[PDB]
């Protein structure tokens, strides 16, 4: 029973960590998209200046 | 004695003015980007 409950608690904590990693990935994706917008604007401005 | 090259000075003033306006617009764009970034990361937090 002790082995069982240790494994169960570990699995719960691991699921929590996975959710946290998902949140980190979402934040990084938001930042990357924010940079992508400026990159596209620079692309258009360079096309205008060419 | 009148101004030697009046149109040149007027064009220079206009250039300074619209350069400052372009700077203001660019800063506004940057601030909009920053605020939407913060708004979307607050929800994740």
């Amino acid at each position: 029973a002790n082995r069982f409950t240790s494994n169960i608690k570990g699995l719960t904590q691991a699921a929590r960590n996975a959710n946290d990693g998902i949140s980190v990935a979402q934040t990084t994706e938001g930042a990357l998209s924010e940079i992508n917008n400026n990159l596209q604007r620079i692309r258009e401005l360079t096309v205008q200046a060419s | 004695e009148s101004t030697s090259d009046p149109l040149a000075a007027l064009d220079d003033a206009i250039s300074q003015i619209d350069k400052f306006r372009s700077s203001l617009g660019a800063v506004q764009n940057r601030l909009d980007s920053a605020v939407t970034n913060l708004n979307n990361t607050t929800t994740n937090l």
